[PDB]
């Protein structure tokens, strides 16, 4: 929503 | 190594895909 | 695959698709490393956070496919799994470390024209190739942007390797030697990146030595997709090279 969160693909 | 990584419809047919040179180039570059 | 070409028939003949048995579903990507074994991302098979805990019988794979908006009979195959093998020390808790897994097929696919196994890195290669600036090829049927976006034909793309300190910083996740990261930097001319659904797919390089394709990494994860200032990470296939055999020798 207001960032960039690390996540698996 | 046997026969891995050698694309039949390419390296076996002496055909380069439309992109590899770019890589083959990034060794010098 | 974000910002990337469309494949040439039989380009990544060691390409594999990871399917949820029932309901038949597209989950992840994979590579064929012989007629009996398939590589992949550990998280595709096991990711508690999205309650994911598959077993041999929950899945099946398709090998040698180019387009989904079709079904090339006598071309593509669809094997079944005889046993999955997730890396013991795989860390799904902290940083998806060692994110790697092998899958055995109930019955060994036959290498055709469009189905060939890719090669694995040897200390010698990996040491010389896997350097910052060199390039590798990422393939998959993942998202075409960051948010649906579903392609009909295998998306290819070529990305250079980034230095460890850039990655080590471009993220706030502790990256280990079991991972490297690639992609263009802020202000580089081009873009491109893997994205959801690409994970577990290959990342080959073409050896200027023997002139063969070598999967050096496995799509592991990333923050968003293609966002400038951010680079996708891959499993350092060679690192865990060890594990990979201890598993095949045994069976």
């Amino acid at each position: 929503t207001p960032s960039i969160l690390p996540a698996p693909r | 190594e046997a026969d891995c990584g050698l694309r039949p419809l390419f390296e076996k047919k002496s055909l380069e895909d439309k992109t590899e040179r770019e890589l083959l180039e990034s060794y010098i570059d | 695959i974000v910002e990337g070409s469309d494949a040439e028939i039989g380009m990544s003949p060691w390409q594999v698709m990871l399917f949820r048995k029932s309901p038949q579903e597209l989950l992840c990507g994979a590579s064929l490393i012989s007629d009996r074994w398939v590589l992949t991302a550990a998280h595709c098979l096991l990711y508690p956070p999205w309650d994911k805990n598959f077993t041999e019988n929950d899945l099946l794979v398709r090998i040698g496919k180019h387009s989904r908006t079709r079904y090339e009979r006598n071309i593509e195959k669809i094997s079944m799994l005889e046993k999955i093998y997730i890396h013991p020390r795989y860390n799904w808790r902290e940083n998806l470390d060692r994110n790697i897994a092998l899958m055995k097929l109930k019955k060994p696919v036959a290498f055709s024209d469009y189905i060939h196994p890719v090669c694995l890195p040897d200390r010698e290669t990996a040491a010389s190739l896997l350097q910052a600036g060199y390039k590798g090829r990422v393939t998959g049927w993942g998202n075409l942007k960051e948010t649906k976006g579903q392609p009909s034909v295998l998306q290819v793309v070529n990305l250079p390797i980034v230095e460890r300190p850039v990655c080590k910083d471009s993220t706030r996740i502790r990256i280990t030697d079991n991972m490297f990261c690639a992609g263009y930097k802020p202000d580089e001319g081009k873009r491109g990146d893997a994205c959801e659904g690409d994970s577990g797919g290959p990342f080959v390089m073409k050896s200027p030595f023997n002139n063969r394709w070598y999967q050096m990494g496995i799509v592991s994860w990333g923050e968003g997709c293609d966002r400038d200032g951010k680079y996708g990470f891959y499993t350092h296939v060679f690192r865990l090279k060890k594990w990979i055999q201890k598993v095949i020798d045994q069976f």
